[PDB]
RNA sequence: CGCCGUUAGUUGCCAGCGGUUCGGCCGGGCACUCUAACGGGACUGCCCGCGAAAGCGGGAGGAAGGAGGGGACGACGUCUGGUCAGCAUGGCCCUUACGGCCUGGGCGACACACGUGCUACAAUGCCCACUACAAAGCGAUGCCACCCGGCAACGGGGAGCUAAUCGCAAAAAGGUGGGCCCAGUUCGGAUUGGGGUCUGCAACCCGACCCCAUGAAGCCGGAAUCGCUAGUAAUCGCGGAUCAGCCAUGCC
């Protein structure tokens, strides 16, 4: 059933399918089955449809996930761009933000490799 | 009770000290529980042979501390007045909490 | 995910000529040195020059850029 | 593995402690 | 090994059959030096073979490491121009290490997730003569004996 | 490369050290720097007298200071007044109240620091290299030594490539720690530039 | 009444106390099978008593202290066989021959330098 | 180094986090040791002439 | 480093015992372990086969055998090798600066390329829990126990230590139980958002750490190429030097 915005996670333990939703992670899980009292361990397919409720019920009106919170964050970057902020100039040339060195490794922030001109007449290495 | 420490850079110097208190009174005064070894904290200095490059040379130096404990029970009067002050030895140190 | 504890800090060499201005009206220009101190509320309105290691670069201070610092709006590389 | 910092080993490489390793 | 003539180790005997055979077999499935690990497969697998096959667990481990040694093999060696795979016999001592590895070594291809399964059912696979353990054995054989045309390189 | 100090690798045995005084984590840093302080003042002072190696001790706020030389004469001073205002200087560093002595070395020969420090002085003098040294291990393998050797650096004669000038007699089993084998180093400030001057001079065995 | 042996092995040292007795033996407080509890190995220590036809002949009651069980495993297994010759010195032409008295030697080599780990070197590229 | 930046112990550094070791016996500001207010190099030659007592090469 | 002995027992222990808050915690002996000073022990010494001899194969006694294992040690010299930015040092050049002082920036730039590494691609695995074993090292204007508050980083409290006598410490691989069930996954943890701790005059450029959320590439790697012969490789974790803190996945 779906727990979180159009969440349908079937087939595998609660704490683990809630992973699936947005915003929620492992602790979020194990926690948000504590302060509902629903047995983690059982399956999605296997529960109660008062338990489902509460979950529901909870899950929604304790956090903010998905989609509304994809929201706030595209939101929050768009903001550190709208003002002068540096972390902003970051995001607009798509570089890491953290600090980080970006004489190489900074393939995960740049995608694929943009292989140009390295050499022409010096050790290549 | 008498407890004294002795610390050192030297092993040979402070058996200078225990061929020499307890010379007093073994087995006639006090009983003399000995000299005990104790552990001895050891400092090492690894250095790169050559000044520039060659981070792979090395050489190493230590500069091992020696211990000693002796104390010694019933300080007599007699036997404290000469293991009071008939020393020789430079590179020791004392430490006294009897 | 940044961090200061709890005592926010900012460099009086402007925080104590700032709250001046606010005893008379705005002011063009206000060339520092200090990008370390953090911008206050009481600074929205001000444009602070703050230094990028060659030159001043004037920041018009906006309710959008409170807890953020004057350095990061005076950028110090040149790339492309 | 010990590149995960909410996690044991994790925590153990990093020589750190928190939430996924407590000091006792 | 230019000066000596290199000297086999002998390994402590099984904790169990005694067979020194058996130790060996431990080693290669051994890994990162998990000995306990190690033994605590082979065993788990001699206990899968005892339901799997009214007979004792050791006389399967014999037959399946014998049907897998190899009787020859092709050595590559330059005679004048390019490569040449010369087929020679296999000395008793390689035919054994060669078994045991090939034996673990196709054990871990099998899909059984437990690993003393893949053992278990790789042994018995061996000692029934099928199994890609037997299969590797098979192809090295197949590979001499089909260069003979080379044999009088023995080298 | 190669060759480490003869010394330092026998300081263990058949070579006490050059100062032995226990010292806290805390104070030893100190009490060696103040070492050099001394060794250093004495060592430019006392040159005219030649020194070879200058022993310090420590006790109960107190300083050894055992200076080895040659010309004690020269040392003490007339009457008194070098060995007086020598502990007025030393006194000045060192708030432990800094006895100081003086030693006799039983021939000059036998102190590769001298030896070394001799050769030097030649060679600051516009000396011939190959015959100062060829004279220098001469004397030193005159006086007893079971070996002796004597090394000068380069620019040997002012010329403008380096070189280096060899000279030995007897044994000098350096590999031996068994050896007890002088080590004596000594510049040579010339009007080209420095010049190294290594002494070594093998006395004794077990 | 009791016949003891010491035992070494790679950093582990273990005492060892034989007792004309059943057979339990008290490693550190703990019964055997469980000190070494699931761990394939320790059948070994108790060999030496094999050796003889003893093991339920004797009781033993062992401490240990330095390295790790497996270490350990071998040094008991020393104790237990010189506290053996102790009980008996005509109990080596067969508790020898197996070797069960030699103090096995091999210990962690040292880690030099320049190396990263005492003899595994780095490694490079052109060359 | 330059003579003018030698002055580790001047003192008053304005704050703590300014102050830095720096070799007493030869500058070097690169790998000083607190045991003994020396770098790496001076450590070096000094030990060799026993000049660093109990200092001696170790080996196991 | 490997075995034994002697000397010394605020480490050690039911060894045999008596007191147990049944913790070697008090008594108390130092035997064993250990600590460390010193000392013994192997020398082809003995037996057998071969040998002109040196010595080679093999055997016994022995902790150890024939260089028992690991170090320190590196010849005359070569590379006109490295370093005048460690330090000296000849020559040359700079003075109102090629000196000095600061605040700030830079050495942390990035379309690319290579070396060395870390962490992985998972089930001989990952997670959680309980539980057993080290060594070598560290503790001031420091190491920080059992306490309280906080999921936590850490904050307040405060004992002992001055350190074989207190602390860092939890060793981790391991073992026992449970979960996951082959999935880009309870594999991996990159990246990015948010909140926060601490060190520091100060963390924007440029710190580490914690918690929530996000959860990338990666399914074992073309040509080619590297290390290692035994307590070695591989694998697991611990300490230290530098050091306020830390970019250490480095070094020892
Ligand atoms: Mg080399
Ligand atoms: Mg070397
Ligand atoms: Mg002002
Ligand atoms: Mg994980
Ligand atoms: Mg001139
Ligand atoms: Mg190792
Ligand atoms: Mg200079
Ligand atoms: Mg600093
Ligand atoms: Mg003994
Ligand atoms: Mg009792
Ligand atoms: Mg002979
Ligand atoms: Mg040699
Ligand atoms: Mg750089
Ligand atoms: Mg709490
Ligand atoms: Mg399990
Ligand atoms: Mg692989
Ligand atoms: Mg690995
Ligand atoms: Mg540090
Ligand atoms: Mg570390
Ligand atoms: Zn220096």
């Amino acid at each position: 059933a779906r727990i979180a915005g159009v969440e349908i996670p079937r087939n595998k333990r609660v704490d683990v399918a809630l992973t699936y939703i947005y915003g929620i992670g492992k602790a979020r899980a194990k926690e948000a089955l504590e302060k509902t009292g629903i047995n983690p361990a059982t399956r999605v397919k296997d529960l109660t449809e008062a338990e489902v409720v509460r979950l529901r019920e909870y899950v929604e009106n304790t956090w903010k996930l998905e989609g509304e919170l994809r929201a706030e964050v595209a939101a929050n970057i768009k903001r550190l761009m709208d003002i002068g902020c540096y972390r902003g100039l970051r995001h607009r040339r798509g570089l890491p933000v953290r600090g980080q060195r970006t004489r190489t490794n900074a393939r995960t922030r740049k995608g694929p490799r943009k292989t140009v001109a390295g050499k022409k007449k010096a050790p290549r290495k | 009770k008498i407890r004294i420490k002795l610390r050192g850079f030297d092993h040979k110097t402070l058996d200078a000290s225990a061929q020499k208190i307890v010379e007093a009174a073994r087995r006639s005064g006090a009983q003399v529980s000995g000299p005990i070894p104790l552990p001895t904290r050891v400092r090492r200095f690894t250095v790169i042979r050559g000044p520039f490059k060659h981070k792979d040379s090395r050489e190493h130096f230590e500069l091992r501390t020696h211990n000693r404990l002796v104390d010694i029970i019933n300080p007599n009067r007699k036997t404290i007045e000469q293991l009071m002050t008939l020393d020789l030895p430079t590179g020791v140190e004392i430490e006294i909490k009897t | 995910p940044r961090s200061l504890k709890k005592g926010v800090f900012v460099d009086d060499h402007l925080l104590e000529k700032v709250l001046e201005l606010n005893a008379k009206g705005e002011k063009r220009l206000i060339k520092t040195w200090s990008r370390r101190s953090t911008i206050v509320p009481e600074m929205v309105g001000h444009t602070i020059a703050v230094y990028n290691g060659k030159q001043h670069v004037p920041v018009y201070i906006t309710e959008n850029m409170v807890g953020h610092k004057l350095g990061e709006f005076a950028p110090t590389r040149t790339y492309r | 593995g010990k590149g995960d910092r909410r996690t044991r080993r994790g925590k153990i490489w990093r020589g750190t402690y928190g939430k996924y390793r407590p000091r006792k | 090994a230019r000066r000596r003539r290199a000297e086999v180790r002998q390994l402590q005997p099984d904790l169990v059959y005694g067979d020194v055979l058996v130790t060996a077999f431990i080693n290669k499935i051994m890994r990162d030096g998990k000995k306990n690990l190690a033994a605590r497969i082979f065993y788990d697998a001699c206990k899968i073979i005892q339901e799997k096959t009214g007979q004792e667990p050791l006389k399967v481990f014999k037959q399946a490491v014998e049907n897998v040694k190899p009787r020859m093999e092709v050595r590559s060696r330059r005679v004048g121009g390019a490569n040449y795979q010369v087929p020679m016999e296999v000395s008793p001592r390689r035919q054994q290490s060669l078994a045991l590895r090939w034996l673990v070594q196709a054990a871990n291809q099998r899909p059984e997730r437990r690993a003393a399964v893949r053992i278990a059912h790789e042994l018995m696979d061996a000692a029934e003569g099928k199994g890609g353990a037997v299969k590797k054995k098979e192809d090295v054989e197949r590979m001499a004996e089909a260069n003979r045309a080379y044999a009088h390189y023995r080298w | 490369g190669n060759k480490i100090h003869p010394i330092g690798f026998r300081l263990g045995i058949t070579r006490d050290w050059e100062s032995r005084w226990y010292a806290g984590k805390k104070q030893y840093r100190h009490l060696l720097l103040e070492d050099q302080r001394i060794r250093g003042l004495l060592e430019k002072e006392l040159y005219s007298a030649g020194l070879a190696r200058v022993d310090i001790e420590r006790a109960a706020d107190n300083v050894a200071v055992t200076v080895h030389v040659a010309k004690p004469g020269v040392v003490i001073g007339r009457g008194g007044e070098r060995i007086r205002v020598l502990r007025e200087e030393l006194a000045k560093l060192t708030g432990k109240n800094v006895a100081l002595n003086v030693q006799e070395v039983q021939n000059p020969n036998l102190s590769a620091p001298l030896v070394a420090q001799r050769v030097a002085e030649q060679i600051e003098r516009r000396f011939a290299v190959r015959r100062a040294i060829k004279q220098a291990v001469q004397r030193v393998m005159e006086s007893g030594a079971k070996g002796a050797k004597v090394i000068v650096s380069g620019r040997i004669g002012g010329a403008e490539q380096a070189r280096t000038e060899w000279a030995a007699q007897g044994r000098v089993p350096l590999h031996t720690l068994r050896a007890n084998i002088d080590y004596g180093f000594a510049l040579a400030r010339t009007t080209y530039g420095v010049l190294g001057v290594k002494a070594y001079i093998f006395l004794g065995e077990v | 009444e009791q016949y003891y042996g010491t035992g070494r092995r790679k950093e582990a040292v273990a005492r060892v106390f034989l007792r004309p007795g059943n057979g339990k033996v008290t490693v550190n407080g703990q019964d055997f099978n469980e000190y070494f509890q699931g761990l394939v190995r320790a059948v070994a220590a108790l060999e030496p008593l094999r050796a003889v036809d003893a093991l339920g002949r004797f009781d033993a009651y062992i401490t240990v202290r330095g390295g790790g069980k497996s270490g350990q495993i071998d040094a008991i297994k020393l104790g237990i066989a010189r506290a053996l010759v102790q009980y008996n010195p005509d109990y080596r032409a067969k508790l020898k021959p197996l070797g069960f008295l030699t103090r096995d030697a091999r210990v962690v080599e040292r880690k030099k330098y320049g190396k990263h780990k005492a003899r595994r070197a780095p490694q490079y590229s052109k060359r | 180094a330059r003579k003018a930046l030698i002055e580790k112990a001047k003192r008053t550094p304005k704050f703590k986090v300014r102050a830095y070791t720096r070799c007493v016996r030869c500058g070097r500001a690169r790998s000083v040791y607190r045991f003994f207010g020396l770098c790496r190099i001076c450590l070096r030659e000094l030990a060799h002439k026993g000049q660093l007592p109990g200092v001696r090469k170790a080996s196991w």
